[PDB]
């Protein structure tokens, strides 16, 4: 198993310096050759150096020349990266490969932070598509590169893979909707149907001379909105030891089809406590929580199921696709537990004196241990219908009787309270026959 | 256990910035990426991105983008959150959360969520008014114009908690909260048993005890 693990990264001051080292395994470095190449941040993939470490031939890129030296110890089957005098512009990710003139292995690179000539032309620099498009991408050489170009993929926060190599031959392994195919000093690499795992950046490059010479890369990312999860329904109402339901729709498919796996999780949502994560990969639960949680589905719609309701279930259901970026959250669904009709009981709190110092008067009605959350709450004043000075706060439903308590504030000028004399709330409701009106005179 | 533990609350007025840190323990550092997810009133959840904590680049949610910036020092295994020009729209609580590059992937292991609000307001303490009491009879205390959130109302110093109903804050135009507390007891024993809420607003270190008798 070919493995090259890249370490010694860090931060250096301007003009510092450090050692990286590639150990590599599975292999003898005597067998070929290793290279440095180095990725800045937000920009494409730089090969700095290289290296045979049989008879230890070096070779360098201009940009590096004299600030860095490479070396290796066939002993210890590792390469050797020392940096001295290290500018802002050597910031940069430090991969280790290996050539068959392909990069076929990289190691996961090694961040090296600076704290402060055959050319190949991409098109285009980006590309919007959709699952299922048939996508090119070009690379045009310089000058004559017999058949002696690769092509690479790189997905955010990993290294580069190799796709194709010699310009149309299928490293082992890539899924064959993968192509590319050469005219003179045209490149082209060409996706049959897109899946949603190949939105990604990719590299063209050239092993005809040295140095290996790399496109400014291609990204392919979700063509219009980002994927859009929908969920229904928006609130769910089910008796206390009942089966509830939510499910979830994707503008697309979250199933990656080289591994079979829905990119799907579930998420519950407690005011005042982080996310909870429940389900990941559409149906593995989390380890710890309880049985009655499960997922189910696949491809574009899914669905959690809470196999009997219990009071600590209240809460916001989240569905989330972390497929392809941007990472995405359903709207989510507010679930509560069902009971029978509860009447409300009305209370009405005049403004106190002590908040009448104040100058503001705020006049409350109280809606305490009602079910469902449905309520119309209208103050009168002076048998006045009122509007557009009211307010309404509303508690979480209570964990043990299941109701719901409203406080309402009207909110006058103590002028205007001064003016008038009798104020009333009438509260309309499920429970109540009729509307139960409330008052009080000062 | 793998734990991220959160910079504490911040205030901030508009346009100001504002960074936030997650210290991370109980797993490699450099092994996994770090997310921000936000949760501003009534928008759910939104991710607004994540760094890899190995290669300290960022894939941001374009929504945010030029606003939002990422960085992680892994010295000291911590991933940080800078937000510039805060608006009123930034009041949210944020979140870090890993999540796996070469297994899992999901979200997993969150942390405990840091609030930040971005307003005028200064931070000032609560004024506590007595909702003088009305078989059962209900009564209150009103905890107005105190600014950051939150704030905590007890009765009876603990003792007294059936029938207890604190709601959420309201946001006045004001640009200050506002909370009620009311309980429900036996009319009877309004002239027995004595009631006190307590209001404790530790951003501004208030503490307020407050009667409520009858009128």
């Amino acid at each position: 198993e070919v493995q090259l693990v890249e370490s010694g990264g860090g931060l250096v001051q301007p003009g510092g310096s450090l050692r990286l080292s590639c150990a590599a395994s599975g292999f003898n470095i005597k067998d070929t050759y290793i290279h440095w190449v180095r990725q800045a941040p937000g920009k494409g993939l730089e090969w700095v150096a290289r290296i045979y470490p049989t008879n230890g031939y070096t070779r360098y890129a201009d940009s590096v020349k004299g600030r860095f030296t490479i070396s290796a110890d066939t002993s210890k089957n590792t390469a050797y990266l020392q940096m001295n005098s290290l500018r802002a512009e050597d910031t940069a990710v430090y991969y280790c490969s290996r050539w068959f003139y392909a990069m076929d292995y990289w190691g996961q690179g090694t961040l090296v932070t600076v704290s402060s000539d055959i050319q190949m032309t991409q098109s285009p620099s980006s590309l919007s598509a959709s699952v299922g498009d048939r996508v090119t991408i070009t690379c045009r050489a310089s000058q004559d590169v017999n058949t002696a170009v690769a092509w690479y993929q790189q997905k955010p926060g990993k290294a580069p893979k190799l796709l194709i190599y010699s310009a149309s031959f299928l490293y082992s392994g890539v899924p064959s909707r993968f192509s590319g195919s050469r005219s003179g000093t045209d490149f082209t690499l060409t996706i049959s149907s897109l899946q949603p795992e190949d939105f990604a950046t990719y590299y063209c490059q050239q092993h005809y001379t040295t140095p290996p010479t790399f496109g400014q890369g291609t990204k392919v990312e979700i063509k219009g909105s980002d994927i859009v999860l929908t969920q229904s329904p928006d609130s769910l109402a089910v008796s206390l030891g009942e089966r509830a339901t939510i499910n979830c729709r994707s503008s697309q498919t979250l199933l990656y089809s080289n591994n079979q796996k829905n990119y799907l999780a579930w998420y519950q949502k407690k005011p005042g406590q982080p996310p909870k994560l429940l389900i990941s990969w559409a149906f593995t639960r989390k380890s710890g929580v309880p049985d009655r949680f499960s997922g189910s589905g696949s491809g574009t719609d899914f669905t959690l199921t809470i196999s009997s309701l219990q009071a600590e279930d209240v809460a916001v259901y989240y569905c989330q696709q972390y497929s392809n970026y941007p990472w995405t959250f359903g709207q989510g669904t507010k679930v509560e537990i069902k009971r029978t009709v509860a009447a409300p009981s009305v209370f009405i709190f005049p403004p106190s004196d002590e908040q009448l110092k104040s100058g503001t008067a705020s006049v409350k009605c109280l809606l305490n241990n009602f079910y469902p959350r449905e309520a119309k709450v209208q103050w009168k004043v002076d048998n006045a219908l009122q509007s557009g000075n009211s307010q309404e706060s509303v508690t979480e439903q209570d964990s043990k009787d299941s109701t719901y308590s409203l406080s309402s504030t009207l909110t006058l000028s103590k002028a205007d309270y001064e003016k008038h004399k009798v104020y009333a709330c009438e509260v309309t409701h499920q429970g109540l026959s009729s509307p139960v009106t409330k008052s009080f005179n000062r | 256990q793998v734990q991220l533990v959160q910079s504490g609350a911040e205030v901030k007025k508009p346009g100001a910035s504002v960074k936030v840190s997650c210290k991370a323990s109980g797993y490699s550092f450099t092994g996994y990426f770090i997310n921000w997810v936000r949760e501003a009133p009534g928008q759910g959840l939104e991710w607004m991105g994540h760094i890899s904590s190995s290669y300290a680049t960022s894939t941001y949610n374009q929504k945010f983008q030029g606003r939002v910036t990422f960085t992680v020092d892994t010295s000291s295994s911590t991933a940080y959150m800078e937000l510039s020009s805060l608006r009123s729209e930034d009041t949210a609580v944020y979140y870090c959360v890993r999540s796996g590059n070469y297994e899992e992937y999901a979200m997993d292991y969150w942390g405990q969520g840091t609030l930040v609000t971005v307003s005028s307001a200064s931070t000032k303490g609560p004024s506590v008014f007595p909702l003088a009491p009305s078989g059962t009879a209900a009564l209150g205390c009103l905890v107005k114009d105190y600014f950051p959130e939150p704030v905590t109302v007890s009765w009876n110093s603990g003792a007294l908690t059936s029938g207890v109903h604190t709601f959420p804050a309201v946001l006045q135009s004001s640009g200050l909260y506002s909370l009620e507390s009311v309980v429900t007891v036996p009319s009877s024993s309004l002239g027995t048993q004595t009631y006190i809420c307590n209001v404790n607003h530790k951003p501004s270190n208030t503490k307020v005890d407050k009667r409520v008798e009858p009128k």
